[PDB]
DNA sequence: GCCTACCGGTTCGCGAACCGGTAGGC
DNA sequence: GCCTACCGGTTCGCGAACCGGTAGGC
């Protein structure tokens, strides 16, 4: 990390480092009880102190020169080990008692419209205020990149809360690890107490929260970087960063026409707060997603289906593709296990964009997804494995789209057809979902933007 | 915990918040806890018993919402219950217990500055020591278990944490730790424990223990 | 051969000064 | 969270005083 401007000396002398051990770290002490929920970060550049609560004006600071050099290591080791229990050095770290936990810290040539979809999907503060909401601190974690063995670590207290939450564990087996959470990953809650995660949904609230801030992360990651050289533009620079080819399909296309009655048919009867207009259609076609896909253009039962997330996501949804969830998150909020889901549905899918009143515009996927032989599923089910034979697996729904009006589309077959009652009715889902367990079997073939109108 | 908090004065150097004069030592004075803007905690704000009620605080029943009130002597009690303002067996047992309550409350304070008197503080370190009991920080606190421990026992270890209890108003709160992340929330009324025993170096125990003192239990506030 | 006024040097006694660890204050 | 007045424990500084060696007087 770089020098704390609080200390008023920032560009001027640098922070030190002896050899690999950077002299910096910034702790962190939540206690859901008492209330107090504090940071305290020290540094070495003379030595550095800050401490109060997070996210609040509550707090205070000391710069002070040092006599000598080796009397910085001095006061820095000691004040360390006073704050935070160990040594400077160690093998694997341990908490103690009321001490503090250290924190891991690490002229364009396009079209109008893909422009504008890169001002919208490479906008960082758009995705600041998204994270204002899920009360994650604002100050200083964009210029601090949080650690990727602290995030899993992070995934990892959400599933073992999930686990003690499904079995009625101890009410201090969950504060362990709700105290455990605030102090990993700094939440700003101003004058009033953490709360506990008790909740089966809580958990999949700040489940969500990792997998947003994940996304912000990556979408820095690709934005700083690249070659600084006075040739290309801004916009282009962010274009050939995102590692796809995008083109614009016109509105006068007879395949345009499909999508738009893809859109305006499978509107759900159920989901009537919004209506959909279609603002845009891109034709999207990934690096190397047909060289892993090849593979699956033999399988059969091959369907254009759709995949609603958030403006955020798909900054890194375009580079690395549709990506499983990671071993170490919790399976609380997925109905069969971890996986790529999709719906036949666009207002289904259209709900995990997030847009509101004041944010009308949003971006849902269509892609080539190999379903293959299916396995068919009622009622919700984590399932680990798959029965063999089986590529893919369904969530029966009562409401379908009209089976004898499935129009196809390059070899894709397209279920545009109005809602009708499904062959079973024994089932806990309303609508159908498709679930692959293989970023492999998925290919996207097209990304809208949507505008949406409400009634308030 | 509380909004308030009352006590004798540890130190004769915290001013008044309201004259702005030292509160001087082991007198009776009164506080409301607010947050520090210098640090994430809660500070006390410290009055003179005598400026408290000027400012415009209004504490309708001291002894549920003022911290630090079955800890005083009985007859200051009583001033911070009036100056606050400005059938035949259950009479019986409800008159009858406040005579054992003020009993059980000025016999302690009777064997706290008895022990003052003769003991130094490393006597009484040392004392705690011996029956395996945690040494706590300060003065007046050290006496207060010290008190505790002759009167009704050395408190036994907890059962899961193996940490020290330690009375706190109505009740015996653990003070251990569970696990490095959070604090033990053991609580009773009737917590386990052995008999107090004294060290052989005790010239003065005769006397201490000669204040009509016999077997009996914590007694609590109704 | 004593005595004794004078001087350099060691010890002794006690209050000032020093100091590190800490309970109380904000 | 950090600051600092307070506590006990040891040291330090300096003048009284104690003391032995001595040289001018009778
Ligand atoms: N992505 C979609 O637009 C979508 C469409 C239809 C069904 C689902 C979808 O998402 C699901 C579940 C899901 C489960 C966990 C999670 O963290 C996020 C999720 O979107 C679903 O079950
Ligand atoms: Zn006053
Ligand atoms: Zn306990």
């Amino acid at each position: 990390a770089a020098v704390d401007p609080d200390s008023g000396l920032e560009h001027s002398a640098h922070v030190l480092e002896k050899g690999g051990k950077v002299f910096s770290a910034t702790l962190g002490l939540v206690d859901i009880v008492k209330g107090t929920n504090s940071y305290y970060k020290l540094q070495l550049l003379w030595i550095f102190r800050s401490w109060g609560r997070v996210g609040t004006v509550i707090g205070s600071n000391k710069l002070e020169q040092m006599p000598s050099k080796e009397d910085a290591i001095e006061h820095f080791m000691k004040l360390y080990e006073e704050k935070t229990g160990n040594a400077w050095h160690s093998k694997n770290f341990t908490k103690y008692p009321k001490k503090f936990y250290p924190l891991e810290i690490d002229k364009s040539k396009l079209p109008k419209p893909v422009q504008d979809l890169i001002k919208m999907i490479f906008d960082v503060e758009s995705m600041k205020k998204a994270m204002v909401e899920y009360e994650i601190d604002l100050q200083k974690m964009p210029l601090g990149k949080l650690s990727k063995r602290q995030i899993q670590a992070a995934y990892s207290i959400l599933s073992e809360v999930q686990q003690a939450v499904s079995q009625g564990s101890s009410d201090s087996q969950i504060l362990d690890l709700s105290n455990r959470f605030y102090t990993l990953i700094p939440h700003d809650f101003g004058m009033k107490k953490p709360p506990l995660l008790n909740n089966a949904d809580s958990v999949q609230a700040k489940v969500e929260m990792l997998d947003n801030l994940l996304d912000i992360e990556v979408a820095y990651s690709l934005l700083r970087g690249g070659s600084d050289d006075s040739s290309k533009d801004p916009i282009d620079v962010n274009y050939e960063k995102l590692k796809t080819d995008i083109k614009v399909v016109d509105r006068d296309s007879e395949e345009a026409e499909i999508i738009r009655k893809y859109v305006k048919n499978t509107h759900a009867t159920t989901h009537n707060a919004y209506d959909l207009e279609v603002i845009d259609i891109f034709k999207i076609e990934r690096e190397g997603e047909c060289q892993r896909y090849k593979p699956f253009k033999q399988l059969h039962n091959r369907r254009l289906l759709w995949h609603g997330s958030r403006t955020t996501n798909f900054a890194g949804i375009l580079s690395q593709g549709l990506r499983i969830a990671p071993p170490e998150a919790p399976v609380t909020g997925y109905m069969f296990g971890k996986g790529i889901y999709f719906a036949d549905m666009v207002s289904k899918s259209a709900n995990y964009c997030h847009t509101s009143q004041g944010d009308p515009i949003g971006l849902i996927l269509l892609g080539e997804v190999a379903l293959g032989n299916m396995y068919e599923l009622k009622h919700a089910s984590h399932i680990s494995k798959l029965p063999k034979g089986k590529h893919s697996v369904k969530g029966l729904g009562k409401t379908t789209p009209d089976p004898s009006a499935n129009i196809s589309l390059d070899g894709v077959d397209v279920p545009l057809g109005t809602g009708i009652s499904s062959g079973v009715n024994d089932t806990s889902l309303l609508y159908n979902e498709y679930i692959v367990y293989d970023i492999a079997q998925v290919n996207l073939k097209y990304l809208l933007k949507l505008k949406f109108n409400f009634k308030t | 915990d509380k909004l308030y908090r009352v006590e004798y004065a540890k130190s004769g150097r915290a001013s008044c918040k309201k004259c702005s004069e030292s509160i001087p030592k082991d007198s009776l004075r009164m506080a409301i806890m607010v947050q520090s803007p210098m640090f994430d905690g809660k500070v006390p704000h410290w009055y003179h018993f005598s400026c408290f009620w000027k400012v415009g605080h209004s504490i309708r029943h001291p002894d549920v919402e003022v911290d630090g009130f079955s800890e005083l002597r009985w007859d200051d009690q009583q001033k911070v219950k009036k100056t606050a303002e400005a059938s035949k067996k259950e009479k019986d047992k409800d008159s009858k217990l406040e005579k054992a309550l003020k009993a059980q409350n000025d016999l302690i304070w009777n064997i706290k500055d008895e022990l003052k008197k003769v003991c130094s503080t490393n006597d009484l370190k040392e004392l705690l020591i011996f029956n395996k009991q945690q040494v706590p920080s300060g003065e007046s606190a050290i006496l207060d278990r010290v008190a505790d421990g002759m009167v009704f026992g050395a408190l036994l270890p907890c059962e899961e944490c193996s940490g020290q209890l330690v009375f706190k108003s109505d009740a015996y709160y653990c003070t251990g730790d569970v696990t490095a992340w959070t604090k033990c929330m053991v609580k009773t009324q009737t917590p386990n424990r052995k008999e107090w025993v004294t060290p052989k170096e005790f010239r003065e125990i005769s006397y201490l223990k000669k204040l009509k003192v016999k077997k009996q239990d914590r007694i609590f506030p109704p």
